[PDB]
């Protein structure tokens, strides 16, 4: 992202990352993959690299994506990943659309959403779960990082908060002073710090006022910490018993060989971040305050390492894990209402093709509109560059997505892809309607195609045998049947002016036009309709 | 009667116990891991629909159709020629159903009136929602007429809307199936209620019926008749105009998951001392049926426990996957059927590994003919084949060479020789043995990992267990079962500063458990237990310890004492600390005293003597274990100490150190743990025992008048007899 690199510098830079991310794991790019779906979707002339890395990677490891599965070695997506990638996909989608042509971009493009969407299964449920306040605000663009805590002081404590804190602060001050007991500060009413001797190896119900702020502050902020993102917590009745059977005395108990889950690391690792945001944003006000020092440890959470996070993460879960040795419980704090997996609508192949069609009949629009238009002057229309769009990544796109989800369209949840891989009855009725609209479209329009008409006809010559007519004629929508009808209305006058023209002469300017426009679309695509009929027995 | 608990459509036979009899070896009906046979108890098991709610055109239409449905039955039983009376008996051919609402019996009328409600309330209980087409198909109301003459007197007309006009989705049959089974289930509870049981015939008085048996099982005629009548008042439900959209079938499969214990799959191979170093050699497996089966080529290093075709100790192939299996899964080849007969070719001196299906030779995605393209020699190959759930198949390693089915075919000519062309006695067969034993826990073992530490002058002997695995990505987070190898032996006749004499005279022996902070006492369970312990579950209690009370009497039947079995005797530590500060502040301390001369199990806990106890038998093994699931890197520890006048656990288990105070482990005495991995030796020879019915008269009939014998070593320490 820096701009002082030469442009040989950029390049070097460039096949680096590229090296390393290709034989480097998955599970280690999901990290970076969210400063990507923040940074590729501005489209900038910086987001080059990007596109080719999320491209490489995401055919590395396609099958960890698609498979149900995975690879047993390497695992499945845990579908978070999976959002941020449809989010990532469609953004990317539509703000190229938005976007003026450039042809580099656009074919650099083309193969980065050809990989994504294959990568994505296209019946993919979105978890209902959206993220909050994230951390893209963490990393702004004002500065390339910000420090933003959440507001803890908003957040009240209850009573069994009250009575955790009285306890916990108790068990800190046991383990305060047992470590300076340990190190040489001893007990003693003088108070001199060469001598290695204070007043404050003395029992927490008698020391003075002054841990009771620096205590609780750790602990009622991370109290306050718990409820702005709600995780309700419960008690065990051991801390009951303790408060039942009921200076000072040094005992020394041991900390570290309680363990935790997997969720809960997560926990503390979350929460540790927002240690880290608080701590940072302090060092940032002290760092305007000196005026300049950019001191080293500002790189953000993320990028924060190992041996820099582990004193911090370790003081972060030790509250948790007194807090569940002491007899209390922390549960998650939301619960979906609801998910819906025989949904249309979350299925990623529904908003994608009904998408594809709303651009199709839009083109269809524009197609209207050149039927006058190309009969008039000038072609400059408020949609050349948007027919262009077309003509580079919506049907090429097609070809790679259905090149990619062959068995997919096909899987009725009829014997292929037992594991998983069923594309709704309905879906197959709109690809068919979709099939016959860009039938229509590309009808009578080969010279108008700048030399895309050729590409356009092999595309739906391929989707003419992804295309399948069983589920059409079990169960479909009027509109749909009439525009199979239709479909084959114009193919049968193609069939009968074919018939004509070998009527009067068989052996081989608007009979010559016609004449090339059939050789051009017609016959490749008369045979995928006869081959998939004769292949089908339709 | 024991016969009265047949099941209808089975036949009563008497079988073996066990899987395998004296036959024919390449007729051996090999059987992998079973079914769970938990449907043959029935317990009705219906969906409850009190919670939900239903909708206003269900309240004001639940009595129009009670009306029509309950003269519908009416009129089914006056087409079988039934005749309305004043009296209630119908064995008099008269009975007051007939009439209508004010003047039919009106528990009858309450009755009619709530299983209507609860037929329209599971009918949205059961996933679907119904509507109303519109309100034109309740408003218009046609009535199509029956003879009034062979109805009875009673002027209403009998007959609406009726079989014909509405239409059959398979969907709305399978509906009614369901809810014709619920109707069956809800008839079942309320037999239950009543005290009613099954039984072949059927007894008002000892509350039998061969009736009350799964919807699948019952008699066809009857299931038939409540379900014509139940789809036929759907057939006024939908005439009513309330359409319904049917719930998808959701996919769900259970892939026989669920087997026979805790085995999923069986693997079979050759003994270890018939692998071959060279040679070409030729084998065939015949499946019975088809399923999740594998064969192919084993080195005697295979670990029966894991899955053939993972590790590179395995070369297997797979039926349905069409895959074949060495360290990971590559397809290749095709699907068999049931009857396919698979022949697996070896060759090792060129490395070449082929398989034929059916006399066909397979090919693979690639070019390659072979499957396996080069290998190790190592220590030598053996068949090998595993089962899976609900799956038989016959080994047949060419003993004749007759019995081969394509090896004339496919084999020959290329010179590829049969297993056993040139044995005169049959292969022994080794497989896996379902019931796990102890053994010592290996130093390379991943998991577990045991420490010995030394005892000092003030320090006890100790035996750590911790789990150096743990803390990391692909644990298993299941219970452990550990135990020391030495026993202790109780009395054979039970009799009915410490002291120096009385240490030297006491048999009371004594061993410490230390929970260490950090690990979950509830999860650690400490006691003895005994040889018979052969119990391994993922989920373990006190509940679960098998237990019997043989009661002894005397001659008038009045018991005089009561004996307990247990082959489990322990405590567990999350309740054995009720107080607390006994695991925060220092690890949890058990201790287990044992009596030899009394037979008394008594656990210490910190000073605390627990209440529980435990009376043993005499001359009963003995050996300390405990069980425990993993929460932490540091899990427990066997303290050998003794408490004051008590002698010393290594005085108890040593009988050279009988009289020795001074607490001892010598290296004898190291932790075992419960392992599924080993292997059992098919017998060449079985017991023949012909099984006949002789008569009514007489019985089944079973005899064996064929002597047969084997040599069996007995381990002493272990209490348990190999071959
Ligand atoms: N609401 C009713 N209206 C008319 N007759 C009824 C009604 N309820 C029950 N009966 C009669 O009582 C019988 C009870 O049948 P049910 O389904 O309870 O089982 P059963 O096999 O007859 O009884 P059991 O299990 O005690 O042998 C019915 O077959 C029918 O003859």
């Amino acid at each position: 992202k820096g701009c002082s690199l030469t442009k040989a510098q950029r390049d070097s830079i460039e096949v680096c990352l590229l090296s390393i991310c290709g034989q480097l794991r998955p599970s280690m790019m999901q990290h970076l993959l969210r400063r990507l779906v923040f940074d590729v979707p501005l489209l900038n002339e910086h987001a080059k690299m990007p596109l080719k890395l999320l491209t490489n990677h995401y055919e590395r490891c396609w099958k960890y994506y698609c498979l149900p599965g995975g690879w047993g070695n390497f695992g499945a997506a845990s579908e978070e990943e999976l959002h941020l990638s449809r989010k990532l996909f469609w953004g990317i989608f539509d703000a190229l659309s938005q976007k003026k042509y450039e042809q580099e971009l656009f074919k650099l493009a083309l193969p980065c959403l050809s990989a994504v969407a294959g990568a994505l299964p296209p019946d993919y449920m979105e978890s209902n779960y959206v993220s909050m306040m994230e951390k893209q605000s963490s990393m702004d663009s004002e500065g390339n990082f910000n420090p933003q805590p959440v507001d803890t002081s908003n957040i009240t404590i209850p009573e069994k908060l009250e009575y955790f804190i009285n306890k916990y602060a108790e068990h800190s001050h046991d383990k305060w002073s047992m470590d300076k007991l340990a190190n040489g500060w001893i007990y003693g009413e003088i108070y001199s710090d060469s001598s290695k001797v204070q007043p404050l190896m003395k029992p927490y119900k008698l020391l003075s006022e002054k841990e009771k702020e620096i205590y609780r502050w750790p602990i009622k902020e991370s109290l306050k910490t718990m409820l702005a993102w709600g995780w309700r917590i419960e008690r065990t009745r051991e801390g009951d018993s303790m408060a039942l059977y009921n200076g000072y005395s040094p005992r020394a108990i041991d900390m570290s060989n309680v363990t935790l889950s997997r969720d809960l690391h997560a926990m503390a690792e979350m929460m540790a971040e927002n240690y880290h945001n608080i701590w940072a944003k302090k060092k940032k006000m002290e760092l305007e305050s000196k005026g300049g020092g950019n001191h080293p440890l500002l790189v953000p959470y993320d990028t924060l390492t190992a041996k820099e996070k582990a004193k911090d993460r370790e003081k972060a879960q030790d509250i948790l894990k007194f807090l569940q040795i002491n007899g209390y419980a922390v549960s998650r704090g939301f619960k979906d209402l609801e998910l819906d997996t025989p949904s249309i609508e979350k299925r990623f192949a529904y908003s994608f093709l009904q998408q594809l069609i709303r651009y199709v009949d839009e083109a269809h629009q524009y197609i209207l509109e050149f039927d006058g238009g190309s009969r008039g002057k000038g072609e400059h229309f408020p949609y050349e560059q948007e027919i262009k769009f077309f003509a580079k990544v919506v049907l090429p796109l097609i070809d790679q997505y259905f090149k990619n989800h062959r068995l997919y369209f096909l899987s009725a949840a009829s014997r292929p892809l037992c594991s998983g891989g069923h594309a709704s009855n309905k879906e197959k009725e709109m690809v068919t309607s979709l099939f016959c609209k860009l039938g229509v479209l590309v009808r009578h329009r080969i010279s108008l195609f700048g030399n895309d008409a050729t590409s356009i006809v092999n595309c739906l010559h391929i989707l003419g045998q992804t295309l399948d007519a069983r589920t059409v004629m079990k169960t479909g929508l009027e509109s749909v049947k009439s525009a199979l009808r239709a479909f084959l209305d114009n193919a049968a006058e193609d069939l009968e002016k074919t018939m004509e023209n070998l009527k009067q002469g068989q052996f081989t300017k608007g009979v010559t036009q016609i004449i090339n426009y059939t050789t051009v679309a017609l016959l490749p695509m008369l045979s995928s309709l006869f081959e998939h009929i004769g292949q089908h027995q339709f | 009667p024991c016969y009265e608990a047949v099941l209808p459509k089975e036949k009563l036979k008497v079988e073996h116990s066990r899987e395998y009899k004296q036959e024919r070896t390449y007729t051996r009906d090999l059987l992998g891991p079973t079914v769970s046979l938990t449907q043959a108890a029935f317990t009705p098991i219906p969906v409850d629909t009190s919670q939900i709610v239903l909708p206003p055109h269900l309240e004001r239409i639940r009595e129009k159709l009670a009306e029509n449905i309950h003269e519908l039955w009416v009129m089914n039983k006056i087409e079988l020629g039934w005749q309305y009376g004043p009296v209630r008996d119908d064995n008099k051919r008269q009975h007051p159903c007939l009439v209508e609402f004010s003047k039919l019996p009106e528990q009858e009328r309450n009755y009619n009136l709530q299983m209507s409600l609860e037929t329209l309330k599971t009918l949205l209980a059961l996933g679907c929602h119904v509507g109303i087409s519109d309100e034109h198909a309740e408003d218009k109301v046609k009535k199509m007429k029956l003879p009034k003459n062979y109805q009875l007197t009673s002027g209403y007309k009998p007959a609406p809307m009726d079989l014909s006009f509405i239409k059959l989705t398979p969907s709305q049959e399978a509906m009614v199936d369901k809810l014709a089974e619920n109707a069956h289930n809800v008839w079942a509870r309320d037999r239950i209620r009543q005290g009613w049981t099954y039984g072949i015939q059927q007894d008002v008085k000892n509350r039998r019926n061969p009736r009350l048996v799964p919807y699948t099982l019952l008699d066809d005629r009857t299931k038939k008749s409540n379900k014509d009548s139940l789809r036929e008042a759907v057939r006024t439900l939908l005439g009513y105009g309330y359409n319904l959209e049917a719930p998808d079938q959701d996919h769900a499969a259970r892939a026989e998951v669920c087997s026979g214990t805790g085995e999923r799959f069986r693997i079979f191979r050759a003994e270890k001392t018939y692998a071959v170093k060279a040679g070409r050699w030729y084998f065939e497996f015949e499946t019975v049926t088809a399923g999740d089966m594998r064969v192919g080529w084993s080195r005697p290093g295979c670990q029966p426990d894991q899955e053939l075709g993972s590790d590179e100790r395995a070369f297997a192939f797979d039926g349905f996957k069409a895959q074949r299996w060495h360290q990971g899964n590559e397809h290749y080849g095709r699907s068999w059927q049931a009857g396919d007969v698979v022949g697996c070719m070896v060759d090792m001196n060129e490395h070449t590994m082929m398989f034929t299906l059916n006399g066909e030779i397979l090919l693979d995605d690639s070019g390659s003919e072979l499957a396996f393209k080069d290998f190790d020699v190592g220590d030598g190959f053996i068949p090998v084949c595993s089962l899976g759930v609900a799956q038989v198949g016959r080994m047949n390693f060419g003993k004749d060479v007759s019995t081969l089915k394509y090896f004339t075919i496919c084999g020959l000519q290329e010179g590829y020789e049969p297993f056993a062309v040139n044995t005169n006695r049959d292969i022994t067969m080794w497989l896996s043995k379902r019931l796990p034993q102890f053994l010592q826990v290996p130093s390379n073992h991943e998991h577990i990992e045991v420490t010995r530490i030394d005892g000092t002058i003030d320090s006890s002997p100790c035996l750590k267990v911790t789990q150096k695995s743990f803390g990391s990505q692909n644990s298993n987070t299941d219970i452990m079962f550990y135990r020391l190898s030495m026993p202790i032996e109780c009395a054979e006749v039970f009799s009915k500063r410490d002291d120096y004499d009385f240490l030297m005279q006491t048999s009371t022996y004594y061993y410490s458990v230390r929970i260490f902070p950090g690990q979950e006492p509830a999860n650690v369970w400490v006691g003895w237990i005994t040889s018979d312990f052969h119990q391994y579950d993922t989920g373990f209690d006190l509940d679960r310890v098998r237990t019997v009370t043989v009661t002894l009497g005397d001659e008038k039947g009045k018991v005089h004492e009561s004996i307990k079995r247990s082959n489990c005797y322990m405590v567990c530590a999350g309740e054995s600390m009720s107080p607390g500060q006994g695991r925060n502040n220092n690890g949890l301390e058990i201790g287990c005293v044992v009596d030899a001369a009394s037979g008394l199990l008594t656990f210490i806990a910190n000073g605390k003597e627990l209440s529980t106890y435990y009376q043993v038998e005499p001359s009963t093994k003995l050996f300390p274990a405990v069980f425990a699931q993993a929460t932490s890197p540091n899990v427990f520890q066997f303290e050998l100490g003794r408490i004051k006048n008590v002698m010393p656990l290594s005085a108890g288990l040593f009988k050279s150190e009988h009289k020795n105070p001074v607490p001892q482990c010598p290296p004898r005495l190291h932790v075992q743990f419960l392992s599924h991995v080993l292997w059992s030796r098919m017998p060449n020879q079985f017991l023949k025992v012909d099984v006949s019915r002789i008569s009514e008269r007489q019985g089944w009939l079973v005899q064996c008048l064929d002597p047969l014998q084997f040599m069996s070593l007995h381990i002493p320490e272990e209490n348990r007899s190999v071959d």
